[PDB]
């Protein structure tokens, strides 16, 4: 029952979801971040061919 | 590392506006910061102001505000200062430093704020002769 | 106004023997203070940032720390070409409103 991993780095110079901008923010914290969720559906698109 | 290369002194005559250069050369150009800091002859060290390159905006100081305007360009690979309504009393020497911030281009970035390499230092004249 | 005042006005100290200097702050720094040494005429260095680490390609007998509006460097042994004047400059406002120090003048302790 092994696992799967990726590589999540922490940005600090992303593009607004809100509007067309961009924004920054401070470094990241001192101290263990963790996060816990579960994928419940996602978002695919097709590819024109024959 | 990069090297800040600077213009040639310069003298002005009083109630003018002075423009200086300061050039980079070594590395990617983006990925740094800048500042401007200037010295009186035997005094303290006077922090104009700096400058963030891959979001190009400046930062002034309080009391110089109003008189003075950072600017880059990502082409040429140089950073102008100027300043405004010359005054005798700003003869000085004055530096252009800089600093390595991270990945930028890749929305790394961690805002230091002391400085790493420094410039020579150019000369300014302001007086009556 | 954040001001920051070096200490002594004047440090004066012979060959093999240590240097101490003590910057002053007005509120609390946390942790934003930088030490660098100019020789008349030159381009300064930097020796100490984040307030308590040391620069790279920089020899190991300087160090530095304190904290809250009180920090200090020291050198345990001077050496020949240890001769310059020394500041201590703060980054830790924002928006950003950085100050530099006054800059103490450092001589052999020698008649
Ligand atoms: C999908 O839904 C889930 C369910 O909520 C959600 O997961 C939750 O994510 C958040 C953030 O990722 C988690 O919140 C953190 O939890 C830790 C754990 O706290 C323990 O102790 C507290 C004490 O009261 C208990 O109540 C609690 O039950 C835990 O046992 C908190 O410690 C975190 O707070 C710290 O982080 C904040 C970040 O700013 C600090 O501001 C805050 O002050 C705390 O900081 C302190 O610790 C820091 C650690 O470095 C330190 O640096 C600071 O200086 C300071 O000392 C935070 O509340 C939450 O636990 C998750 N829930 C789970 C895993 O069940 C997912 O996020 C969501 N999906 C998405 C995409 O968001
Ligand atoms: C065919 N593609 C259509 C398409 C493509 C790209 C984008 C849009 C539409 C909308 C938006 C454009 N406007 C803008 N960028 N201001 C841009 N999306 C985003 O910027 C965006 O999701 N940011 C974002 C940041 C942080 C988090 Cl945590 C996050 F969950 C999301
Ligand atoms: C997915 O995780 C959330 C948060 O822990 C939890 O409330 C939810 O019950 C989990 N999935 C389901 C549908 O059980």
């Amino acid at each position: 029952n092994d696992s799967i991993t990726l590589p999540c780095r922490i940005k600090q110079i992303i593009n607004m979801w809100q509007r067309i901008g961009q924004a920054m923010y401070a470094p990241p914290i001192q101290g263990v971040i963790r996060c816990v969720s579960n994928i419940t559906g996602l978002i695919l698109t097709r590819d024109g061919g024959s | 590392e990069v090297q800040l290369v600077e213009s040639g002194a310069e003298v002005k005559k009083p109630g003018s506006s002075v423009k200086v250069s300061c050039k980079a050369s070594g590395d990617t150009f983006i990925r740094y910061s800048f500042t401007w800091v200037r010295q009186a002859p035997g005094q303290g060290l006077e922090w104009m102001g700096r400058i963030i390159t891959i979001l190009d905006v400046a930062h002034y100081a309080p009391h110089l505000q109003g008189r003075v305007t950072i600017t880059a360009d990502k082409s040429t690979s140089t950073v102008y200062l100027e300043l405004r309504n010359l005054r005798s009393d700003d003869t000085a020497v004055y530096f252009c430093a800089g600093v390595y911030e991270g990945e930028a281009d890749e929305g790394e970035y961690d805002n230091n704020g002391f400085l790493k390499h420094w410039g020579q230092g150019t000369l300014v004249t302001v007086s009556s002769a | 106004d954040i001001v920051m005042t070096q200490s002594p006005a004047t440090l004066s100290v012979s060959p093999g023997e240590r240097a101490t200097l003590s910057c002053r702050a007005s509120e609390s720094v946390s942790s934003d203070l930088a030490w660098y040494q100019q020789k008349p005429g030159q381009a300064p260095r930097l020796l100490i940032y984040g307030a308590s680490t040391r620069a790279t390609g920089v020899p190991a007998r300087f160090s530095g720390s304190g904290s809250g509006a009180e920090f200090t460097l020291t050198i345990s042994s001077l050496q020949s070409e240890d001769f310059a004047v020394y500041y201590c400059q703060q980054y830790n406002n924002w928006p950003p409103r950085y100050t530099f120090g006054q800059g103490t003048r450092l001589e052999i302790k020698r008649t």
